[PDB]
């Protein structure tokens, strides 16, 4: 089987993220 | 906008929850519409766009994989005061679906991706994404190509939500907003285009999901 998170598109893991 | 609490709960929470896929037509109205089409041409005019990227990156080039030009918005830059507002708006819809959009406890999204396909038959091969779990549940897209002829210039989004006997074809209509479950339930691709292709994504994060890919990428 393939990782599929080489398909997968980039976030950042880092920094915050944006709290709602 | 509409209202965002009846929106929310009346269409978007059943149709996620029956589908995992929705679409919401003329959601801003042409005014804005148009004018976060502006501030995105701006960005693509003044440079701010580079290649997309992947999660995990192989011996692979990324251009064989997604052939998209981005730049992340936070909201707040100048220049991007209706992008903004576009995602205050999307924001809005998803605080008003707090605890119904499956067992999603959602406290936290990306910033926004203003993506460009430049014609000349870029596009995505078939993807899945959030495949291993790095705390996206719902991908938000909202589309801003006015004059889009997807029978003449492709660009299609093509999903294959898991378990259904027809796939999604969602054309990238101007004012489209689009929610779907980001793991693997729904595989997509975008087909080739063959004219310039605007879309903002914005991922909403499932709370305990992130907090484990966080602990993940600290830890090596
Ligand atoms: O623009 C679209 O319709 C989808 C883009 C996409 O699948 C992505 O960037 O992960
Ligand atoms: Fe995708």
């Amino acid at each position: 089987e393939l990782d599929l998170e080489t398909l997968a598109p980039y976030i950042p893991m880092d920094g915050e993220d944006f709290q709602l | 906008p509409l209202p965002a609490l009846k929106l929310a709960l009346e269409y978007i929470v059943p149709c996620m929850n029956k589908h995992g896929i929705c679409v919401v037509d003329d959601f801003l109205g042409k005014e804005t519409g148009q004018q976060i089409g502006d501030e995105v041409r701006a960005l693509h005019d003044t440079g701010k766009f580079t290649d997309g990227q992947l999660v995990s990156q192989k011996s692979d080039s990324s251009k064989d994989i997604r052939g998209d030009k981005i730049t992340w918005i936070e909201g707040k830059e100048p220049g991007c005061e209706t992008i903004g507002l576009l995602m205050s708006s999307m924001d809005d819809l998803i605080r008003h679906c707090n605890g119904k959009l499956g067992s999603y406890k959602i406290n936290g999204r990306t910033k926004a991706m203003v993506a460009c396909y430049p014609g000349n038959g870029t596009g995505y091969v078939r993807h899945v994404d959030n495949p291993n779990g790095d705390g996206r549940c719902v991908t938000c897209i909202y589309y801003l190509n006015k004059d889009w002829d997807a029978k003449v210039s492709g660009g299609i989004l093509r999903i294959f939500p898991e378990g259904k006997a027809q796939f999604a074809d969602i054309e990238p209509k101007f004012d489209r907003l689009l929610f779907f479950w980001s793991d693997r339930r729904n595989p997509h691709e975008v087909q080739p285009a063959y004219a310039t292709r605007y879309a903002i994504t914005v991922w909403y994060f499932d709370a305990d999901e992130r907090a484990r890919a966080k602990v993940k990428y600290l830890t090596g």
